[PDB]
């Protein structure tokens, strides 16, 4: 009777397996239409409603068939990477806890860190009967229990890699068993092996790019609540281009050095920020109006977000923002403080931002 | 040292190659603490020099602070350095580095929260997920699709994904609890 | 510059001999034969050990060769240190 | 062709001074530099289209009072009420402005979404302005290298 | 340019011989043996 679902089953894995990659590219292009007809809302206003400008009509009918069909092919893209890539990992981690099993005797001499989650997930793989279902070696539990069960405690081995002690001697002696009939039920219930299924699931729920598939389609869905959630997708195309990975290689390559940079702008300006506020408190008044004040620096945490917010993004520094020094008897210390803030968090930091980048390129 | 400096000078005797093996437990055991080096001697001729190396020695020398400084000192000689002044350059870290290795051995005198959580996580929701496939309901499922119904076929393809999918947003979400109650 | 400086000492330790200076294309006939040399026979970490067992070892208990670097040491004189040459090349033939 | 329309149109014969271009060689020599990474220049522009329709999308959804560009209080200017009027401001204004579009929006001071908003102009600045800018920057001087 | 220019003049100087031109590989084999040469045989100075 199965044989038939299963047939039908396999043949609609392998289209799946086959088709991922177009169906990728058709939910890039889908949320590009989508987002081509987002550009048309407009507010109307009691609540306000986002209306589309609908000039032919048809813009309505056709975003909401987009979105089904984005979110339709968002889960057919997590199928086919389930069909496609999934077995790639089972089989990369089988090799290589089977490796370490055999050639270092992880979890027979050394342990897991016990920081390390993927070996403290790995201890559950050891003891199934589908060990290396992907792995080519099957011969892997044998060649474990012939290195270390000398001395290790053949016992012991057959414990922790989940092998019976005497069964194939036991069968060898007189086997007196019989088949069981395969339409009957519980056939499909006792030929499945929970703990490998589990420790598979475990792994693949740990694997960043079904994670990554998993937050497509989450968004697709939540675009059906909000349309405006179809415009995340478009984040795929630093994901889809390599020509675009290329380019943000060139900012991907120093990031580390750029958040450091960013740090290190952050305690400058903070720097700044404590001389202003302990000197030049009086050049902090953002009011036209001289009947109400707006001191900017008689608070630290207020001069802090002022400096940073304006002045590093002020051509001439926080200079350009503050009142003229002129006839001041701290005229001098106020243009020292200017053009310093000008060479360092203007001209300097910025061109080790560019600096930074133009060095990724070469 | 004898049976090194032996199998070093006599790369191709047999009988001293048994020797070897049968010796193979003591010189594993020496191979650390054994030094090897080559000189101009005084016969005008290179020779092999073989000398005991101290584990404090060991220890001091692979000590993070001592590889930046031999790192530093790399990095000077190959780049603001000649071959002129390249060994006396040498012989001046060695015993900078010498000092500092002893000054060290004289003074030397003598997460996981967050990855059980989700391990427990990752246990609890495939446990639910494997609850909810597994069960005596099949008679049910068989029940509503006696014939082909490729319809019903591709409908349970499909459900299965999406209880895949669902599961690993219970896992997340649990996931994200975890980390909350951990950092507060 | 200064990452041509990192990839130029890199370069420059990756294909000589900190101590000798032969090229590793000469090592390299031997399968693994310039980390071999470098990491078993002109090791700048053994030769600082040297240094220190000569220097930690008492002047009478020198053998030949330890009272011969110690002399050359104490007067600073560099000579005894392989430049060009190594084992490998003074016993070529006979090795292979 | 263009020389024939610049008797019925002398300024047509402007046209012509693109001719230096194909003329000189050491002319082509400094243009290779823009014509070696055009393809990356290209894809570096459609990216910082990409980046400021998301910001635009932002500013759509939350912070549609403060793109009001009229000096009178009595008839309001809104160029965010519009999605598309809202990305043709920031790409027409932002992109241009040296310190992103918050030299041209509302002062955010005393609202309920000024830390949102501060953080916004602060990521544009920093992403439109000083980075990708440094990428076409970068994409020159790598084609001289 | 400039810089990579004196990078090429330093190490067109560093591994030949400014007369002969022979590399300073085959002058190694004796130690100290690419100076000796360029200070005491080849040397532009005692040329001059
Ligand atoms: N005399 C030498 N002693 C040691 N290594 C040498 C020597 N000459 C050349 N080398 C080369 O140096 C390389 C690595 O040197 P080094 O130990 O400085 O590097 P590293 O990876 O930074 O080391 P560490 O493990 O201490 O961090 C070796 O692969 C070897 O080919
Ligand atoms: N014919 C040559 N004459 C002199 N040096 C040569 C010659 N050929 C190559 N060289 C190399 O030139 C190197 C140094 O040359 P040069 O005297 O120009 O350098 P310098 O350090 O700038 O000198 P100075 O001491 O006059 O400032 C030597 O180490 C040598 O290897
Ligand atoms: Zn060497
Ligand atoms: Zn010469």
């Amino acid at each position: 009777f199965w044989k038939k679902i299963i047939a039908y089953q396999q043949k609609l894995l392998n289209y799946f397996a086959r088709n991922f990659y177009n169906m990728r590219m058709l939910a890039l292009f889908v949320a590009f239409a989508i987002n081509f007809i987002l550009l048309f809302y407009k507010v109307s206003t009691i609540a306000v409603h986002y209306v589309l400008e609908e000039s032919s009509g048809y813009m309505e009918p056709t975003l909401r068939i987009l979105a089904i069909l984005h979110t339709v092919i968002s889960f057919f893209c997590i199928i086919g990477y389930y069909c496609l890539k999934v077995p790639l990992v089972i089989f990369k981690r089988e090799k290589e806890v089977a490796r370490k099993l055999e050639f270092d005797g992880l979890y027979i001499t050394e342990q897991p860190s016990e920081d390390d989650i993927k070996g403290q997930w790995d201890r559950l793989v050891i003891n199934t009967q589908s060990f290396p279902n992907n792995y080519w070696d099957k011969f892997v539990k044998r060649k474990v229990m012939d290195k270390y069960g000398e001395f290790y405690g053949r016992d012991r081995i057959s414990e922790l890699l989940g092998m019976d002690k005497a069964a194939l001697d036991f069968s060898d002696a007189r086997e007196k068993k019989k088949p069981k009939k395969d339409s009957s039920l519980s056939a499909v219930l006792n030929s499945i092996d929970v703990k490998y299924q589990m420790w598979k699931l475990g792994v693949v729920f740990t694997d960043n790019s079904f994670l990554y598939l998993a937050w497509y389609m989450t968004m697709s869905v939540l675009g059906h609540y909000n349309n405006f959630f179809f415009a995340a997708h478009l984040l795929d195309i630093a994901m889809g281009f390599k020509t675009l990975r290329t380019i943000l290689s060139s900012v991907t390559h120093n990031g580390k050095q750029l958040v450091l940079t960013v740090g290190l702008l952050a305690v400058v300006v903070y720097l700044y920020t404590v001389v202003a506020f302990n000197f030049f408190r009086k050049f902090y008044n953002k009011s036209e109006d001289g009947d109400t004040p707006d001191m900017k620096c008689d608070d630290m945490l207020t001069c802090y977000m002022f400096h940073m917010y304006v002045g590093v993004r002020a051509g001439g520094g926080i200079g350009d923002e503050i009142e003229d020094p002129a006839g001041d008897e701290y005229e001098i210390y106020r243009i020292i403080f200017d053009i310093t803030f000008f060479f360092f968090v203007i001209v300097i930091l910025l061109a080790i931002i560019q600096g930074l980048i133009i060095d990724a390129f070469g | 040292v004898l049976l090194t400096n032996l199998s070093e000078h006599m790369p191709n005797d047999t009988r001293l190659q048994t020797f070897l093996e049968l010796a193979e437990s003591v010189l594993n055991y020496f191979q650390p603490f054994l030094g090897r080096i080559e000189i101009m001697g005084s016969a005008k001729r290179i020779e092999r020099v073989y000398f005991e190396i101290s584990e404090s020695s060991r220890t001091q020398w692979e000590k993070p602070q001592v590889k930046e400084s031999k790192r530093q000192f790399i990095f000077d000689v190959v780049n603001e350095g000649g071959e002129k002044e390249k060994m006396e350059l040498f012989v001046n870290f060695c015993e900078d580095t010498i000092f500092e290795m002893q000054l060290a051995a004289q003074i030397s005198e003598s997460s996981i929260l967050t990855v059980r959580s989700a391990l427990f996580a990752l246990r609890y929701n495939i446990l639910t997920l494997m609850r909810m496939l597994s069960l005596k309901s099949l008679k049910k499922q068989m029940k509503k699709v006696k014939k082909m119904t490729v319809k019903d076929m591709v409908t349970a393809f499909f459900s299965s994904y999406w209880s895949i999918f669902m599961t690993l947003l219970h896992f997340v979400a649990s996931v994200f609890r975890g980390f909350f109650r951990i950092i507060c | 510059e200064l990452r041509d400086q990192q990839e130029q000492v890199k370069e420059d330790m990756e294909t000589k001999c900190f101590i000798c200076g032969i090229g590793n294309d000469y090592f390299d006939t031997v399968p693994h034969g310039f980390e071999t040399h470098t990491l078993q026979e002109h090791n700048l970490a053994n030769y600082l050990f040297f240094l220190m067992y000569l220097i930690n070892k008492d002047e009478t208990e020198h053998t030949g060769q330890e009272s011969y670097v110690w002399k050359m040491y104490q007067e600073r004189c560099w000579e005894f240190f392989p430049a060009g040459d190594c084992f490998r090349k003074q016993y070529e033939d006979q090795l292979n």
